[PDB]
C-alpha cells in the first residue's frame, strides 16, 4: 500500500527486493502471498477515492503488478500454486462486489484475460 | 461561597461600570443573575454581620444601585422583567419577597375579580384565564417558586378544607399543570402533593378538588412515572370506595383517567410494575366492572405477544401472569371469544380454556324482561314500581322497559326517572353491560328496514336527547362483547350505524378539531373555547335530557363539578380505539372500517399517543392485516393527515411514502429497491445522535408521548416499515439484502450502528420477519 501512494514512480525491481525478502523474514506459503498480491490490488481499485486517485490507483494495481510476477516466475512450481491462490481468492465475495458497484461491470473477466495476455 | 469572589476574577476580571440594559428579554435575568448573587450574599449578611464583610464591587455596583430603585420601585408586571429581578433578587427576604407575591397571587389564583359561568348549573369559577407562561416559568429562582408552591398550598388548604365558593382560577390551574412537570421541584412536587395536598384534600371531603385534580391529570399530564401511575392507581382505589362515588361525574371521570392509564401502557413494563403491587393484586383491579378488568387483560395481550415473551412456552403456569389472572377471574366473571383468542399468545390461548364463564342465554334474556315487562304497567303506581325495579341485586333489564316504551309511545314515566338516577353510575356500567347484550342479542335477530334506521335515531335519543350516559360507555360495552360469528359482525354493524347515522356527535367531532387544537398550554385561551364549545353543545350529566319528556314535570337543579377540560369526544377516543381493535380482530367488517375512518378521522387530532397505538394495532393484527392489503391501506389515508399541521412537515411520513403509499391501490403496490429502507435505517440512525436541524422535527418532549427524540423515531420508523402490502416474508430479504449483499448508499466505518438499528427495528418487528432468519442462518451453514 505504500508503494502506489506516492513513490510509485520508481523502477520495478525495488519492491520487489522488498516484498520476497519480507517473505524471507515470516513464513509466508506462496497461495498466501499471491492471495496478498491480488487483494491489495482489489482494495487499491475499491478505497482509492474518487478523482484523481482512483485513476492513479487503479493503474498502479493494473500496470506494475503483471512486472513483479514476470520477474518472480523467472526466478522461481510457481505455476500450481497460484491455483490454490485462486481458491482462496474467489471467496471474498461482499468486499469484491462492492467494488462492482464503483465498476459496474465483472473486473475479474477484464484481469483474468490480463494474465492471460502475459502469458 | 468562601473563594466566589476569586471565581469572580477569573471570569469577570473589569474595571468599567456596567451599565442597565433593557430588562424585556427573559435571558437577561441571567444577565442580572450575579447582582442577586451579591445581594443575596448581602441576605447571607444579615445575620452575624460582624465577621468578615465584603465592600461593594466597583463594576456591579451600578447594577446594585438598580436593584435598589427596584426596591424601590413600587411596580412591576411583564412589561418588563423587574417581575423575575424582585423576584430573585429577594427571594431570601422575609418581607422584600411579599411585594411580588401580593402583584402575583391575586393576579392568577383570581381573588374575587369574576365569577365566569362554566357548563351547568351554579359554578362561579374565578376571573384569571391568563396562566405564567413558558419565558415567566423559567426566569425565576428555585427558591421563589418554591415559596410559591408553599403560599398557593396555604391558599389552597384553607380553600378545600373550607368548601369555599371561590374555585380556582383557569390561568391558576393552568400554572398548577405546567409547574408539576419539572423535576426539580419534584421533591416537593407530586411527590411531596400526594403525601400533604392529596390527604388533605382527602381529609377535607371537598369531591370539586378532587374532581379538578382529575381532571388535570387525564387532560393536562404527559409523563407520570410508572411508580407514580400505580400509586395514583391505588389512590383512585381508595378514593372511589368511599366518599359515596354514586354521582355520573365522579364515576365518570375516574373511569376515563383508569381507562386512559390502561391505554397509555405501554409493553415492557408490564412484568417489573407488577412485582411492585404483586402484595396486592386483588386493589389493582376492578371487582365490580368487566370493563377495566378486560381493558387489562388486553394490555397484558398486546404486552406479551408484541414483546414475544409467549414464545417458547405453552402454558401460564411458573410465570408472572397466573397469579394476576387468578384475582381477575375472582368477582367478575367474562367470556371470551375464539376470534379474540386467534391474535392472543399461545400460552394465554392454552390458560383460557379453563376459567371462562359461558354466555347467557338469549330466549331467557327476553323472556325475564317480557314477563316483568307486563309486571309494570300491572299497576301503574310511583313508589311500588321504582323500588322493586331498582334495588341492588335486580337483573338488570330497564333499557328494554324504556325502549318498549319509546318503540311506539316515546315518553319515560317519573319511574323511569327516579329508577336511572336510584341505580347510580357505579352499577351504570354492570347495568349497561347487559343492556348492550340485549343489544346485540335483539340485532342479532332484527329485521332489517325502517326499523334498522328507526333503532339507530331512538337510540342516538338517549345519546343527546335524553342525556342518560356519556356515548363512551354504551359503545365500549358493545365493544367487549366475546360473541362468535354472526353476532360480532352484527354487533359492529350496530357501531358502525351508531356512528354515522346520528349527525350530532359528529358535528360535536367536527366542531371540536375545527375550534381547538392539541396544543393547550400554548393556547392561552383554552378556557374561553372550551366555554364555546360547551355553550354551543349543552353537556347534560345529570340525566337533563330525560327530566324535560318525563310526563309530570320533573328538573334537576344540582350544582355541578368544576369543569375546565373535560368533554365527550376525548372521553370516547380510547373506545374510538378499542371498538378499532374489535373491528380489525374479525375478517368480514374489513371494508366497514374503512368507511369509517374517513368519516371520523378528526378525532385523532386529540390522541395522547396515536403512534404508539397504531404501531400497535399493525403488529397485534399482522395475521389479520397482511392478507387485507386496502384495509391496510385505509390507515394512512386518514389518521396521518389529522396530525399532520399542529405537528409540523416531516414529523412523520417520508417523501416516497407521501409519493406512493396512501394512493389508492392499483394491483401494482411500488416495490422498492433497497436505497429505499437504507433512507430510512439513514433516518433512524441520525436521530439516534440527533441533530441540530433535525430531520424530525423538534417539540416539546416534556409534553410529548415520548421523552427523548429517539423514541420518537423509532416509532413512526416501526409504523412505517411494516405498513407495505408485502408480507413479514421479503421483509426481510430486503433488510438483509441492504447487509448481506453490498449496498451504494451505504457506507462502512459506521455500519456498527446501521446494524444496531436493524437489529432493534427487527426485534420491534412480529414473528414471521425474524423467523426468516432461521431459514437464512440453515443456508449459510450448510
Amino acid at each position: 500500500l505504500l508503494e502506489g501512494t506516492m513513490n510509485l514512480t520508481g523502477e520495478t525491481q525495488s519492491l520487489v527486493e522488498q516484498l520476497t525478502m519480507v517473505k524471507r523474514m515470516q513464513h509466508i506459503p506462496t497461495p498466501l502471498f499471491v492471495l496478498e498480491i491480488w487483494k491489495a490490488c482489489f482494495v487499491g481499485l475499491i478505497e482509492s477515492p474518487e478523482g484523481t486517485e482512483e485513476l492513479k490507483w487503479t493503474a498502479f494495481t493494473f500496470l506494475k503488478i503483471p512486472q513483479v510476477l514476470v520477474k518472480l516466475k523467472k526466478y522461481s512450481d510457481f505455476t500450481e500454486d497460484v491455483n490454490c491462490a485462486f481458491e482462496f481468492l474467489l471467496k471474498l465475495t461482499p468486499l469484491l462486489d462492492k467494488a462492482d458497484q464503483r465498476c459496474n461491470c465483472d473486473c475479474t473477466n477484464f484481469l483474468l484475460q490480463e494474465c492471460g495476455k502475459q502469458g | 461561597f468562601l473563594p466566589v469572589m476569586k471565581l469572580f476574577d477569573l471570569l469577570y476580571p473589569e474595571k468599567e461600570y456596567i451599565p442597565v440594559p433593557d430588562i424585556n428579554k427573559p435571558q437577561s435575568t441571567h444577565a442580572f443573575a450575579m447582582t442577586c448573587i451579591w445581594i443575596h450574599l448581602n441576605r447571607k449578611a444579615q445575620n452575624d454581620n460582624s465577621k468578615l464583610q465584603i465592600p461593594i464591587p466597583h463594576s456591579l455596583r451600578l447594577h446594585h444601585e438598580f436593584l435598589q430603585q427596584s426596591l424601590r420601585n413600587k411596580s412591576l408586571q411583564m412589561n418588563d422583567y423587574k417581575i423575575a429581578l424582585l423576584c430573585n433578587a429577594y427571594s431570601t427576604n422575609s418581607e422584600c419577597f411579599t411585594l411580588p407575591m401580593g402583584a402575583l397571587v391575586e393576579t392568577i389564583y383570581g381573588n374575587g375579580i369574576m365569577r365566569i359561568p362554566l357548563p351547568g348549573t351554579n359554578c362561579m369559577a374565578s376571573g384569571s384565564i391568563t396562566p405564567l407562561p413558558m419565558n415567566l416559568l423559567d426566569s425565576l429562582t428555585v427558591h421563589a417558586k418554591m415559596s410559591l408552591i408553599h403560599s398557593i398550598a396555604t391558599r389552597v388548604i384553607k380553600l378545600a378544607h373550607a368548601k369555599s365558593s371561590v374555585a380556582l382560577a383557569p390561568a391558576l390551574v393552568e400554572t398548577y399543570s405546567r409547574l408539576l412537570v419539572y423535576m426539580e421541584i419534584e421533591s416537593l412536587g407530586i411527590k411531596g402533593f400526594i403525601s400533604q395536598l392529596l390527604p388533605t384534600v382527602f381529609k377535607s371531603h371537598a369531591w370539586g378538588i378532587l374532581h379538578t385534580l382529575l381532571e388535570m391529570f387525564s387532560y393536562r399530564m404527559h409523563h407520570i412515572q410508572p411508580h407514580y401511575r400505580v400509586q395514583l392507581l391505588s389512590h383512585l382505589h381508595t378514593l372511589a370506595a368511599v366518599a359515596q362515588t354514586n354521582q355520573n361525574q365522579l364515576h365518570l371521570c375516574v373511569e376515563s383517567t383508569a381507562l386512559r392509564l390502561i391505554t397509555a401502557l405501554g409493553s415492557s413494563e408490564v412484568q417489573p410494575q407488577f412485582t411492585r403491587f404483586l402484595s396486592d393484586p386483588k386493589t389493582v383491579l376492578s371487582a365490580e366492572s368487566e370493563e377495566l378488568n378486560r381493558a387489562l387483560i388486553l394490555t397484558l395481550a398486546r404486552a406479551t405477544h408484541v414483546t414475544d415473551f409467549f414464545t417458547g412456552s405453552d402454558s401460564i403456569q411458573g410465570t408472572w401472569c397466573k397469579d394476576i389472572l387468578q384475582t381477575i377471574m375472582s368477582f367478575t366473571p367474562h367470556n371470551w371469544a375464539s376470534h379474540t383468542l386467534s391474535c392472543f399468545p399461545g400460552p394465554l390461548q392454552a390458560f383460557f380454556k379453563q376459567n371462562n364463564v359461558p354466555q347467557e342465554s338469549r330466549f331467557n334474556l327476553k323472556k325475564n324482561v317480557e314477563e316483568e315487562y307486563r309486571k309494570w304497567k300491572s299497576m301503574s303506581n310511583e313508589n311500588d314500581i321504582i323500588t322493586h325495579f331498582s334495588m341492588q341485586g335486580s337483573p338488570p333489564l330497564f333499557l328494554c322497559l324504556l325502549w318498549k316504551m319509546l318503540l311506539e309511545t316515546d315518553h319515560i314515566n317519573q319511574i323511569g326517572y327516579r329508577v336511572l338516577e336510584r341505580i347510580g353510575a357505579r352499577a351504570l356500567v354492570a347495568h349497561v353491560r347487559t343492556f348492550a347484550d340485549f343489544l346485540v342479542y335483539e340485532f342479532s335477530t332484527s329485521a332489517g328496514g325502517q326499523q334498522l334506521n328507526k333503532c339507530i335515531e331512538i337510540l342516538n335519543d338517549m345519546v343527546w336527547k335524553y342525556n342518560i350516559v356519556t356515548l363512551d360507555r354504551l359503545i365500549l360495552c358493545l365493544a367487549m362483547r366475546s360473541h362468535e360469528g354472526n353476532e360480532a359482525q352484527v354487533c359492529y354493524f350496530i357501531i358502525q350505524l351508531l356512528l354515522l347515522k346520528p349527525n350530532d356527535f359528529r358535528n360535536r367531532v367536527s366542531d371540536f378539531v375545527k375550534e381547538n387544537s392539541p396544543e393547550h398550554w400554548l393556547q392561552n385561551d383554552w378556557h374561553t373555547k372550551h366555554m364555546n364549545y360547551h355553550k354551543k353543545y349543552p353537556e347534560k350529566l345529570y340525566f337533563e335530557g330525560l327530566a324535560e319528556q318525563v310526563d309530570p314535570p320533573v328538573q334537576i337543579q344540582s350544582p355541578y363539578l368544576p369543569i375546565y377540560f373535560g368533554n365527550v369526544c376525548l372521553r370516547f377516543l380510547p373506545v374510538f380505539d378499542i371498538v378499532i381493535h374489535r373491528f380489525l380482530e374479525l375478517l368480514p367488517v374489513s371494508k366497514s372500517l374503512e368507511t369509517l375512518l374517513d368519516h371520523l378521522g378528526g378525532l385523532y387530532k386529540f390522541h395522547d399517543r396515536p403512534v404508539t397505538y397504531l404501531y400497535n394495532t399493525l403488529h397485534y393484527y399482522e395475521m389479520h392485516l397482511r392478507d387485507r392489503a386496502f384495509l391496510k391501506r385505509k390507515l394512512v389515508h386518514a389518521i396521518i393527515g389529522s396530525l399532520k399541521d399542529n405537528r409540523p412537515q416531516g414529523w412523520c411520513l417520508s417523501d416516497t411514502y407521501l409519493k406512493c403509499a396512501m394512493n389508492a391501490r392499483e394491483e401494482n403496490p411500488w416495490v422498492p429497491d433497497d436505497t429505499y429502507y437504507c433512507r430510512l435505517i439513514g433516518r433512524l440512525v441520525d436521530t439516534m445522535a440527533g441533530k441540530s436541524p433535525g430531520p424530525f422535527p423538534n417539540c416539546d418532549w416534556r409534553f410529548n408521548e415520548f421523552p427523548n427524540p429517539a423514541a420518537h423515531a423509532l416509532h413512526v420508523t416501526c409504523v412505517e416499515l411494516m405498513a407495505l402490502a408485502v408480507s413479514g416474508k421479503e421483509v426481510g430479504n430486503a433488510l438483509l439484502n441492504v447487509v448481506l449483499k453490498s449496498q451504494p448508499l451505504v457506507p462502512r466505518e459506521n455500519i456498527t450502528a446501521w446494524m444496531n438499528a436493524i437489529g432493534l427495528i427487527i426485534t420491534a418487528l412480529p414473528e414471521p420477519y425474524w423467523i426468516v432468519l432461521h431459514d437464512r442462518i440453515v443456508s449459510v451453514i450448510s
